């Protein structure tokens, strides 16, 4: 799953720092 | 507040890396305007500064991994907390149609500087795909995200 994680979380991280 | 395992804290240090390519330790307004171009957005200068200016606790100018491991620790503020996770999987379903097809999973790899050969990225899908039709729907994109 790591490299789920690792893309998931980071495509997410830009979700947080942004808004939709 | 909230808690991460030790497990969350090493997929979200897995993650950084995707923004901090290379390797300082720090994502800088550069590293993460890459990123989110690479992905087809266009945040401009003093959009990437306000994102910055956000986590950046000690005002340094960039993020180091203790506040990256802040931000994915914050609490959600939008009532509905699982929006967050469907758009996530949205930049994965590049077709929008409901499942994530290994063609799109290649492409956002690339996007994302996430060096793979097809057969590893074929392997994620197999990792991913529990009902066989060789594709990834959102259930199956929740599953494979859970820590544990
Ligand atoms: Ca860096
Ligand atoms: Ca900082
Ligand atoms: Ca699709
Ligand atoms: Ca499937």
């Amino acid at each position: 799953r790591r490299k789920w994680q690792k893309t998931g979380h980071a495509v997410r991280a830009i979700g947080r720092l942004s808004s939709s | 507040a909230d808690q991460l395992t030790d497990e969350q804290i090493a997929e979200f240090k897995e993650a950084f890396s995707l923004f901090d390519k290379d390797g300082d330790g720090t994502i800088t307004t550069k590293e993460l305007g890459t990123v989110m171009r690479s992905l087809g957005q266009n945040p401009t200068e003093a959009e990437l500064q306000d994102m910055i200016n956000e986590v950046d606790a000690d005002g340094n100018g960039t993020i180091d991994f203790p506040e990256f491991l802040n931000l994915m620790a914050r609490k959600m503020k939008d009532t509905d907390s699982e929006e967050e996770l469907k758009e996530a999987f949205r930049v994965f379903d590049k077709d929008g149609n409901g499942f994530i097809s290994a063609a799109e999973l290649r492409h956002v790899m690339t996007n994302l500087g996430e060096k793979l050969t097809d057969e590893e990225v074929d392997e994620m899908i197999r990792e991913a795909d529990v009902d066989g039709d060789g594709q990834v729907n959102y259930e199956e994109f929740v599953q494979v995200m859970m820590a544990k």
